[PDB]
Parts: C-alpha cells; sequence; structure tokens
C-alpha cells in the first residue's frame, strides 16, 4: 500500500 | 549529469533452433529517463515488443526490460538498437548465444 | 530470510511534449505488484502480481487516488525546484522517490526509508531515525525546513511502522506461494578457445530468485577478483534472473578454476569445473 499526502518540496 | 546505459541482449532460456524462446534486451544504470529501445530481426525493427515499468536503482539510474517472443533459427540475427541522449548515434548490440 | 517493500516514482517534465509523466511501481522483495503510469489508458493503478488481485475494489480506488495525488504533488515540486535552481521552463527535469519498510524473517519491523532525488543526484533523505532529514545542497534545506514545519517526518514515519510493515507483511501471507519460495540457481558452464593458448570459461547461474547472488572465480583456491568480466544481474522475464562470471585462461590449464556460487536457495553453495 502507497503512502499518503505528502507535503510538497 | 547524464548516464549512458548499459545494454545486454539475451534469451530468456538457452537457444535452441526451433524452440519458442523470449528474446530480452535490458537497458540500465541511465539517465535520464528518457529512451528507445528496439528489437531488430535481420536489421528490421520488430514491431509488437513489450517493455518493464520504468523503475531505478540505489543510484537513481534507470533500468527496462524490452522483450518479445521469439523462434531462433540458425540464420536470423537479433540486435537491439539503444536510442538515448548521451549517444550521438545510436547503438546496436547483436544477440550472442552465450551472452 | 528478511522482506522489503519499495514503491519507486518517476516524475519527468517534458516542455513541448506535454505534461510531466509520472510513473509508479511498487515490489515486494524483487517481484514488482503494482504500476501506476500516467500515459496509459486505465489511469488506475493496476495489479502485477497475481496475489496482489485479491484485494477489493476500494483497494484499487484507495491506491489509484493516492498515486495520484503523490504525481500532482510532484507536478507543483517540479516548478518549485525550478524556482530553487533558477532553471527555465525549457529544460526536462526528473524527481524520483523511493521509500519502504524491511521486516525480518519473522515479519517484524526492521528499518524505514525514504529518498528523494532531482535530476539523478540525492536531493532529501529522511535519516534512519526517521524523525530527522539530511539535505543534500542548499535548495532542498528550503524543503528541509518547509518539511519540518509541517512534521512531514512523522507523518512519514507513521506509515513506515504501520501500514507499510502491515501490509508488507499481508502481502507476504497472501503471496506466500510464490514470495517465500527460493528457486535456486540452474548452473552451468561455457567454455570457448580465443587463440591457441587462451580460452574464456563463462560460469551461468539461470532461473534463481531471489536476485541476489554471488558468483566468484577462483585459481587454485585463490579469488580472481580482477580478472572476471562479471555481468549485472539480469530479469528472465518470467520473475527470475540469470548472471554470469567469465574468465580469460592459459588454454590446457582450466582445470584450476573453479567458479563457485552462492544463493539462498542453495542449501550449501556450489562449485563448478570445466
Amino acid at each position: 500500500v502507497v503512502g499518503a499526502g505528502g507535503v510538497g518540496k | 549529469i547524464q548516464r549512458t546505459p548499459k545494454i545486454q541482449v539475451y534469451s530468456r532460456h538457452p537457444a535452441e533452433n526451433g524452440k519458442s524462446n523470449f528474446l530480452n534486451c535490458y537497458v540500465s544504470g541511465f539517465h535520464p529517463s528518457d529512451i528507445e529501445v528496439d528489437l531488430l530481426k535481420n536489421g528490421e525493427r520488430i514491431e509488437k515488443v513489450e517493455h518493464s515499468d520504468l523503475s531505478f536503482s540505489k543510484d537513481w539510474s534507470f533500468y527496462l526490460l524490452y522483450y518479445t517472443e521469439f523462434t531462433p533459427t540458425e540464420k536470423d540475427e537479433y540486435a537491439c538498437r539503444v536510442n538515448h541522449v548521451t549517444l550521438s548515434q545510436p547503438k546496436i548490440v547483436k544477440w550472442d548465444r552465450d551472452m | 530470510g528478511s522482506h522489503s517493500m519499495r514503491y519507486f516514482y518517476t516524475s519527468v517534465s517534458r516542455p513541448g511534449r506535454g505534461e510531466p509523466r509520472f510513473i509508479a511501481v511498487g515490489y515486494v522483495d524483487d517481484t514488482q505488484f503494482v504500476r501506476f503510469d500516467s500515459d496509459a489508458a486505465s489511469q488506475r493503478m493496476e495489479p502485477r502480481a497475481p496475489w496482489i488481485e485479491q484485494e477489493g475494489p476500494e483497494y484499487w480506488d484507495q491506491e489509484t487516488r493516492n498515486v495520484k495525488a503523490q504525481s500532482q504533488t510532484d507536478r507543483v515540486d517540479l516548478g518549485t525546484l525550478r524556482g530553487y535552481y533558477n532553471q527555465s521552463e525549457d529544460g526536462s527535469h526528473t524527481i524520483q522517490i523511493m521509500y519502504g519498510c524491511d521486516v525480518g524473517p519473522d515479519g517484524r519491523f526492521l528499518r524505514g526509508y525514504r529518498q528523494d532525488a532531482y535530476d539523478g543526484k540525492d536531493y532529501i533523505a529522511l535519516n534512519e531515525d526517521l524523525r530527522s532529514w539530511t539535505a543534500a545542497d542548499m535548495a532542498a534545506q528550503i524543503t528541509k525546513r518547509k518539511w519540518e514545519a509541517a512534521h512531514a517526518a512523522e507523518q512519514q514515519r507513521a506509515y513506515l511502522e504501520g501500514r507499510c510493515v502491515e501490509w508488507l507483511r499481508r502481502y507476504l501471507e497472501n503471496g506466500k506461494e510464490t514470495l517465500q519460495r527460493t528457486d535456486p540457481p540452474k548452473t552451468h558452464m561455457t567454455h570457448h578457445p580465443i587463440s591457441d593458448h587462451e580460452a574464456t570459461l563463462r560460469c551461468w547461474a539461470l532461473g534463481f530468485y531471489p536476485a541476489e547472488i554471488t558468483l566468484t572465480w577462483q585459481r587454485d583456491g585463490e579469488d580472481q577478483t580482477q580478472d572476471t568480466e562479471l555481468v549485472e544481474t539480469r530479469p528472465a522475464g518470467d520473475g527470475t534472473f540469470q548472471k554470469w562470471v567469465a574468465v580469460v585462461v592459459p588454454s590446457g590449464q582450466e582445470q584450476r578454476y573453479t567458479c563457485h556460487v552462492q544463493h539462498e536457495g542453495l542449501p550449501k553453495p556450489l562449485t563448478l569445473r570445466w
């Protein structure tokens, strides 16, 4: 299962 | 920066003339990911060739498997043509049955 | 033995050829099981191993929207990082991301990872403690501060020690019959004269899984580390792998060379002599 919403660089 | 592909051309199983097999071209160690990989039979591009999904290694360089089902014969020569930004002309690697 | 689950994301801008391309793949050990390709027709995360298909439609719904969310974020990051580095829009650039978790032979959490590259070079990576970051250059430090401010590491650590190991264990169980197999290498030797005084011996390892393997040549029991041509381990196309090691020897002296093959599917390592 993939990870959830990352932040943004 | 950019990294030139390593190219391996081989059959899934040890070649026997007249026995169905798979012809593989494995390209790896390259960057960027934009690349064309074609399989040739007696110099002509094979029409239906599939490839794996783009993945990459620990050093971030890409690798792909291109493959097609085939039946080797004594006279047919196979090669892999790799087109990449690091190659000022496409590299053509001939299939060797013991490599 | 030990086990790993890993996801690999690639986002490539192509100015003058459309919107950025996004490709995601997921592995358990050396077995791919999902794929998302932004250029493909389904616009869905797709199965790539038979055992993942026993997940219900809510799995594919949830996986598809999370992957899509990451590509979306990548598009933003392609624009942002271009700013950090003052790069023009005419250029192609690439963001890569790899993350996952390892479990031991008993399914227990061992390690978590998350690392990001830009244009093929380390950009930012999560430290082993899963609470601090390591910025590769000046631009990545801007990201480091953004990610300290948002407690990204704690989101990431919760995933790595939580869902990641949980579903890794789950997949290991549902695909037990292929993922916990070992296919030992099928080995043989080839031999070709090169001149009137030299010959190649090539040592072959075929049909093996997992990919990890060691082939070593010895002469009279001494590793020939420097004189052996060794190819990268390569996929056969059917889930197994291939590898060979070759050595040029004096014609007539073949019996002094031994090829040693170590693989976890081999009860004891193999020795081959021409």
